[PDB]
């Protein structure tokens, strides 16, 4: 992970520009719904402008900062990978269900996760990663004891530390845990990604049992899916009320979004409040709304 | 748009 000089940031901006131009293509018919890459990249630029302006006379400080060096490398990588996607996919980028178009939607989500992370570590343009407040007290002491005040750790280090408190049963389960928590897809775990993961899969005391029941063995769960993709996916079940899927909210990171088909032909999405996801799924089953995960006749039991 | 839980 290299040192960041102003000249590098101007180089990401030129590429981010290149992506915007590609994504302004009328053939894509991109909707405005979150995550919206034509807003996310201008807003990332603007927040990078803000960080830079708070470190006039202190660039040597900013460029040595580890989180920021990793962030900018991943931003170069992701931007370049988006430009390559357009090059290699060509007219398949405009075919609604094509794999290349799906890859663009997942990148759109990753760009959204990167911005939220960048704003959580640099609110107001100054680094505050070493004072980041983890949300679950439980989870908070785990990170302090293992990593002190570090903002970002390599996946391997995170994995080994977690294993000592919450044993991971296998290599394959470890790589599925990775795919879940590593929202920015950069093989590091930030304290912000750790806060998100432990909010979603609380209580910490049964962390990995929760994540196994809700994501690993649950056909309802949908990794890296957007609001629109959830609506389109449930469309094939419009005539099967009680069909439902659930995922991470893009705009409210740390909270769950449940999509379901109603008896009167609506596809609605809801974010549960003052109620863990477990309980909302159990009650939804009892009350008739959440019956058929991904349209399947059989529903996990969560008692 | 997110709506209230059922
Ligand atoms: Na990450």
């Amino acid at each position: 992970p290299g040192t960041v000089d102003k000249k590098m940031v101007e180089k990401c901006w030129k590429l981010m520009d290149k992506v915007v131009r590609l994504c302004q293509n009328p053939k894509l018919a991109l909707k405005n719904s979150p995550p919206y890459i034509l807003d996310l990249l201008p807003d990332t630029y603007q927040h990078l402008r803000t960080i830079l302006s708070r470190y006039e006379g202190k660039m040597e400080t900013l460029g040595e900062n580890e989180y920021f060096r990793v962030f900018m490398e991943n931003l170069m990588k992701k931007t370049k990978q988006t430009i390559s996607l357009f090059k290699e996919g060509k007219e398949r980028m405009y075919e609604e269900n094509s794999q290349p178009r799906r890859n663009l939607t997942k990148l759109s989500l990753i760009f959204s996760h990167m911005l939220a992370e960048l704003k959580g570590i640099f609110p107001s343009g100054l680094f505050q990663g070493d004072t980041f407040r983890i949300t679950k007290a439980d989870a908070a002491e785990f990170w302090r004891k293992a990593f002190g005040e570090k903002t970002i750790v390599p996946w391997k280090s995170f994995r080994q530390a977690l294993h000592e408190v919450h044993p991971i049963s296998s290599g394959l389960e470890a790589m599925a845990l990775k795919s879940t928590i590593d929202l920015t897809c950069n093989d590091y775990i930030s304290v912000f990604e750790f806060d998100i993961f432990t909010r979603l899969f609380q209580p910490w005391s049964s962390l990995l049992r929760n994540w196994n029941s809700l994501a690993v063995t649950h056909p309802g769960y949908m990794a890296f899916l957007t609001y629109d993709e959830v609506k389109a996916r449930l469309q094939k079940f419009i005539h099967k009320p009680g069909s439902y899927i659930f995922r991470l909210s893009c705009t409210r990171l740390g909270q769950w979004a449940i999509g379901y088909v109603t008896a009167d032909g609506n596809i609605l999405q809801t974010i549960p409040h003052n109620k863990p996801l477990f309980q909302a799924l159990i009650d939804g089953f009892r009350e008739g709304f959440y019956l058929f995960p991904d349209g399947r006749n059989q529903n996990p039991d969560l008692t | 748009e997110y709506t209230e839980g059922p």
